[PDB]
C-alpha cells in the first residue's frame, strides 16, 4: 500500500541497448530476451504474514 | 689505469662516471656531469598503481645542516597458441571499480608500458584519493562508424576536440568555441574531454579544486559487427603532442605508439593500459593534458550488401589509482 | 632439421595485441642463429657525436647578428623542431618525447671584416632573467668565456653544460599552456638548458660595423630518452616507370 517508501525498496534495475543487432539478411528480424529472477545465496526472510498482494 | 678509458667501446666521452676526484683537476679537464639528489622522503608517489604513500624519510625532524652563526653549538602473440576467429567461444571479462564488461570471441588487451618505480614527492602533504566514484568505467560519447571513411579518418564522437582546436585552444580550456564547428571532432585529449560531460562524478568534483592530479588511464572500445562484416580500427593513445608533429595525413609509421588493432575479423573489443607519462611528478590541473586518444580506420568496412551501411560503437574511458595534492578555491578548469 | 616433416609447426599468429612477435620461424633445413649487436645502436654512443643544429626559429644553418648587439640563442628543444628539416639533429630528437643529457655545444663564428675581436659568451641557467639590453658588467656574473677570434675568420670553441632543468625530463613536445593566465601555448620556456647570450667587442671600434656570422654543433652526452614517437617522414624515391619493380614495391595488381 506504500510502495514508494523507505526500507520498502532498493534501487531500480534496467536493460539498455548499446550496440544494436547486426546480422546477415537471411537471419531473423528480431530476438527476444527473457529475464529470470531467482534469489541467490544469503537471501533470508522472517515474520509470517498473509500473502501481501490480495490485501 | 685509473679513471681512464671512460665511456668504453667508443672513441668519445659518454660521461660514464658522473664524478671523479680526477676530472676538473687543475692539470686536466673533462666534461662535467650530474648525480641523483635523493630529496630524502615524501609520500613516495609516482606511477600508478605502485604508489605506497608511506614516507621513507623521518618525519618532523627538520634537522637542517649548516651551523647558524648565532648559535653556540648545535647538532604475448606467441605462435604456440593462436587466438581463434570470432566464431569460437573463448570467454573473457575485464572488470573495474564496480562496472564490468563481458566479452565473447577474442579480446586483445595489453598493458602499454610496464609500471615504473616510485620516487619521493617534492611537496609534503597527504594525497586524497577516491575509491569509485572516480573509478569503474565511464562511458564517453558513442561514435558512429560510416562506410565512406577512407584510411586514417580519425573518427570521434561529440566530446572530442576539433582539429583546429588541437592548435590555439585558447583560455580557459573549454570555451565551446573550439568544440563546435562543421565536421568534428578529430580526437579527444584524455584529461580535458573526460571532465567535460562528467562534472557530477567525484573525479570531476576533484581535479577542479585540487590543483595537481595523478592518474593512470585505460581506454576501451567495443564494436560488434555481424559475422559477415569486415574492417579494422586502431587505438593509438598518443602521448602529448600537437597532431601536426604527431601525425599528418600519413599515419604510416604510427605504430610506434600503443596500438592494439581492433580487426573486426576476429575481435569485438580492445583495451589499453597506460601509465601516465608527464614531466614532474604531478601535472597541474586545468592545463597540460598528457594523453590523447585517437581512433583510426585501417581498412574501410564494406558491409554485406542489402544491409545498412553504418555501424555503431562506443568508447569506455576510466582512471586508474587516482591521486591529488593541495587544495584551493573551486576553479572551473 | 630432418628435411621433410609432416607435423612441423605453423607460422600463424596474432599481431593484434600491441606486442609484436619477431622471433624467426623454425623452418626445416634452416639453422637460424643470433648475432652479436655492434655498438653503434646504443643511444648514449650514438648521440655523443657532434651534429649541426638549425639556428633560431627558422632559416638554418647560420645566424648573423649585427655587432654591438647580443643574440640569446635559445636552447629549447621545442624551438628547434619548428621549421625543422626532415633530416638532421632537428628531426632525430622528434623520435623521443623526453630527453635528459648534459648538452655540449661547440660554436664557431667568422668575422668578415679584418680586425681581431673577442666574443664574451655567457650561460644563463634556466630559468634566469635575460637582460633586455646586455651590458658587460651585467652579463658577466652568470658564467664567462672569452673567445679570441682570428682576424681572418673561423675561430671555434666548445662548452660543457650539466643538466640544470628542474623538470627532470625536458619535453620535446608539450600539449598545454605555460602561463596560468597568459597564452604561450604549446611550449615551455623553463625546460631547456639556459640560454647563450653573447656580446661582441671591438677595440679599434672602426666604422662599417658589419655583421658576424656563426653556426654551432651540438652533441648530447650521458643520454636518456624515455618514451618513443614515430620518426619523421622521408620523401620516397621517384618511380622510373621504364622498368619498375627493380626498386619500389609495386601494388594493387
Amino acid at each position: 500500500n506504500n510502495p514508494d517508501a523507505l526500507l520498502s525498496t532498493t534501487g531500480y534495475v534496467s536493460i539498455w541497448v548499446q550496440n544494436p543487432l547486426v546480422g546477415p539478411h537471411t537471419a531473423p528480424a528480431s530476438a527476444l530476451v527473457q529475464a529470470f529472477i531467482s534469489a541467490g545465496e544469503s537471501f533470508n526472510v522472517r515474520l509470517m504474514q498473509n500473502p501481501a498482494l490480495t490485501s | 689505469t685509473n679513471i681512464y678509458g671512460n665511456g668504453n667501446n667508443v672513441n668519445t666521452d659518454v660521461g660514464a662516471n658522473g664524478w671523479a676526484p680526477t676530472v676538473s683537476t687543475g692539470l686536466g679537464d673533462g666534461p662535467v656531469s650530474c648525480t641523483p639528489p635523493t630529496p630524502s622522503p615524501g609520500d613516495t608517489e609516482v606511477p600508478p598503481p605502485r604508489k605506497p604513500f608511506t614516507f621513507p624519510a623521518p618525519p618532523t625532524k627538520s634537522g637542517s645542516r649548516f651551523s647558524k652563526w648565532w648559535e653556540p653549538a648545535a647538532a604475448p602473440s606467441s605462435t604456440a597458441n593462436p587466438q581463434p576467429s570470432l566464431i569460437a567461444l573463448n570467454p573473457s571479462a575485464t572488470q573495474s571499480g564496480n562496472a564490468s564488461i563481458l566479452t565473447g570471441s577474442t579480446a586483445p588487451s595489453l598493458l602499454a608500458y610496464p609500471t615504473a618505480t616510485p620516487v619521493p614527492l617534492p611537496n609534503p602533504d597527504e594525497p586524497s584519493q577516491p575509491g569509485p566514484s572516480g573509478d569503474r568505467t565511464w562511458l564517453l560519447d558513442t561514435v558512429t562508424w560510416s562506410q565512406e571513411f577512407t584510411r586514417g579518418w580519425n573518427i570521434a564522437g561529440s566530446n572530442g576536440m576539433q582539429w583546429t582546436g588541437l592548435e590555439s585552444l585558447i583560455f580557459p580550456v573549454s570555451t565551446d568555441t573550439n568544440w563546435t564547428s562543421t565536421s568534428s571532432p578529430t580526437a579527444y585529449p584524455l584529461p580535458f574531454s573526460f571532465v567535460r560531460a562528467y562534472p557530477d562524478s567525484s573525479w570531476a568534483a576533484m581535479y577542479n579544486t585540487h590543483s595537481m592530479w595523478n592518474c593512470g588511464w585505460r581506454v576501451q572500445v567495443t564494436v560488434n559487427g555481424s559475422q559477415f562484416h569486415a574492417g579494422a580500427l586502431i587505438l593509438y593513445m598518443v602521448p602529448e603532442a600537437t597532431t601536426h608533429a604527431i601525425q599528418t595525413a600519413r599515419d604510416n609509421a604510427g605504430f610506434v605508439f600503443p596500438y592494439v588493432i581492433l580487426n573486426l575479423y576476429e575481435s569485438n573489443t580492445a583495451t589499453i593500459e597506460v601509465p601516465y607519462i608527464s614531466p614532474t611528478p604531478n601535472t597541474s590541473s586545468g592545463l597540460h593534458a598528457p594523453w590523447t586518444f585517437y581512433l583510426q580506420v585501417l581498412s574501410p568496412l564494406n558491409p554485406p550488401p542489402s544491409l545498412p551501411t553504418s555501424l555503431s560503437c562506443s568508447i569506455y574511458v576510466t582512471p586508474v589509482d587516482s591521486s591529488f595534492h593541495g587544495l584551493r578555491y573551486l576553479a572551473p578548469q | 632439421t630432418l628435411t621433410e616433416d609432416l607435423d612441423a609447426p605453423q607460422d600463424t599468429g596474432n599481431i593484434e595485441n600491441g606486442a609484436a612477435d619477431n622471433s624467426p620461424q623454425p623452418r626445416t633445413t634452416f639453422d637460424y642463429t643470433g648475432n652479436p649487436l655492434p655498438p653503434d645502436t646504443k643511444l648514449e654512443n650514438f648521440f655523443s657525436f657532434y651534429r649541426l643544429l638549425p639556428m633560431g626559429g627558422s632559416g638554418a644553418p647560420s645566424l648573423s647578428f649585427p655587432a654591438d648587439e647580443g643574440t640569446i640563442i635559445p636552447l629549447d628543444p621545442i624551438n628547434w623542431l619548428k621549421g625543422a628539416d626532415v633530416s638532421g639533429i632537428a628531426a632525430m630528437l622528434s623520435c623521443f618525447t623526453y630527453i635528459a643529457a648534459d648538452l655540449r655545444i661547440t660554436l664557431r663564428f667568422s668575422n668578415p671584416n679584418d680586425n681581431p675581436a673577442t666574443m664574451l659568451v655567457a650561460f644563463a641557467p634556466p630559468g634566469a632573467t635575460i637582460p633586455l639590453k646586455p651590458t658587460r658588467q651585467m652579463l658577466s656574473n652568470f658564467y664567462m668565456a672569452e673567445v679570441p677570434v682570428s682576424a681572418a675568420t673561423s675561430t671555434m670553441v666548445s662548452f660543457s653544460i650539466p643538466y640544470t632543468s628542474p623538470l627532470s625530463a625536458i619535453p620535446t613536445s608539450y600539449f598545454g599552456w605555460e602561463d596560468w593566465s597568459g597564452t604561450n601555448f604549446g611550449q615551455l620556456s623553463s625546460g631547456s638548458w639556459g640560454n647563450l647570450m653573447l656580446i661582441p667587442s671591438l677595440s679599434v671600434d672602426s666604422a662599417i660595423p658589419f655583421d658576424f656570422q656563426l653556426s654551432c654543433w651540438v652533441a648530447f652526452g650521458n643520454f636518456k630518452a624515455w618514451v618513443p614517437r614515430p620518426p619523421p617522414p622521408l620523401p620516397p624515391l621517384p618511380t622510373p616507370a621504364a622498368n619498375a619493380e627493380r626498386t619500389v614495391a609495386v601494388i594493387k595488381q
